[PDB]
């Protein structure tokens, strides 16, 4: 929902969309990707935009983005949640209590999720940052 | 057995998740599924079977639990007239007094002994508040135990 | 008798530890699968082309 990023999602609309024409169209969608790396193909550019019937209009381009990013728990539950582990409150946890965690109890990690989940996490001193990757994965 | 089959489902999934949730529990665990429902044994547990030093031998799922819960249920627990002519024998001078050390001494160098660390933890809320010459109250901590936590 | 007696009275003094780590475990649980949904969110995010293609307009 919120207007923060409706007024920021609003003017990324303003780039993605290259030809003026309000919609954004496959052939933007690529111009623009050639404009800031190396561009995704056809395989992929056919299927961005098969994701919304309809015309691209800034307002479908709102909602995918939406029924997409409004699933996940919030901020302070995301941390509440590591806090559990971190009886002291040192806004840290070891990182290989962490990794036993995630990769061997509950709804385990396999091999790749873990790699993944630590390729760009915070990590000094032995200590895992959560209220920082908390922000990050937020 | 419906003392509460519905109930060893719940802390059944709640161990299962702990060692990765796929519908079943290691059998290290058995025992310790079995007092989160309200009973108490170990030289029991081992003849229901469960991994007898190790975790990783075996893992249960559900309908192996269940009969093994049953058969503990109705096994051996104490009672208040035990746990006071067990603790007299420590009372050298008759009124209820079993010092700091005998305490944790008849508690991990007899029975089925227990670790020198859950003995510093049983004592963490009873409150066992030692006199000034290292008394405590068997009692109490009896009692105290004895209340669940 | 007297080591039978104390094994019960042991049994007992198990007992009541594991009631207590209950109450952790339960809650544990849910902070761990909290953990888990939500990173397991954030890589699929990453991992779809709208959201790859707004990040990389997200500094211009
Ligand atoms: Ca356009
Ligand atoms: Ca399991």
């Amino acid at each position: 929902l919120p207007q923060k990023q409706i007024q920021e999602m609003k003017e990324a609309f303003s780039m993605i969309d290259v030809d003026r024409d309000g919609f954004v169209s496959k052939e933007d969608i690529k111009a623009i990707s050639e404009q800031l790396g190396r561009a995704p193909d056809d395989k992929e550019l056919t299927a961005m935009l098969k994701e919304a019937p309809g015309p691209l209009n800034f307002t479908m381009f709102l909602s995918i983005f939406s029924d997409k990013l409004s699933g996940t728990d919030s901020e302070e539950t995301i941390r509440n949640a590591f806090a559990m582990f971190d009886e002291q409150e040192t806004k840290k946890l070891n990182i290989e209590y962490i990794k036993d965690l995630l990769e061997n109890m509950g709804d385990n990690f396999n091999k790749d999720e873990m790699r993944m989940t630590f390729k760009e996490a915070p990590v000094e001193g032995g200590k895992f940052d959560y209220v920082k990757f908390t922000a990050m994965i937020k | 057995s419906q003392d509460e089959i519905d109930d060893l489902k719940d802390v059944f999934e709640l161990f299962d998740f702990w060692d990765g949730r796929d519908g079943a529990v290691d059998a290290f665990k058995l025992g310790d599924v079995c007092r989160c429902l309200g009973i108490n044994p170990r030289n029991e547990d081992v003849f229901a079977v469960g991994g007898t030093h190790k975790m990783g031998e075996k893992s249960l799922p559900f309908e192996e639990f269940l009969p093994a819960y049953e058969g503990l249920m109705d096994c051996e627990q104490g009672t208040f007239a035990d746990y006071m002519e067990a603790f007299k024998t420590f009372d050298r001078e008759g009124q209820g007094f079993i010092s700091g050390a005998e305490l944790r001494h008849v508690l991990t160098a007899l029975g089925e002994r227990l670790s020198d660390e859950d003995v510093d933890e049983i004592i963490k809320l009873t409150d066992l508040q030692e006199d000034l010459e290292g008394n405590v109250k068997y009692e109490d901590f009896v009692k105290k135990v004895m209340a669940g936590p | 008798r007297l080591s039978k007696i104390i094994s019960m009275f042991q049994a007992h003094i198990r007992g009541y530890l594991i009631r207590k780590a209950y109450k952790k475990l339960q809650d544990q649980r849910i902070g761990l699968s909290v953990i888990q949904r939500n990173i397991r969110k954030w890589l699929v995010l990453r991992n779809w082309q709208w959201w790859k293609l707004y990040s990389k307009v997200k500094p211009l």
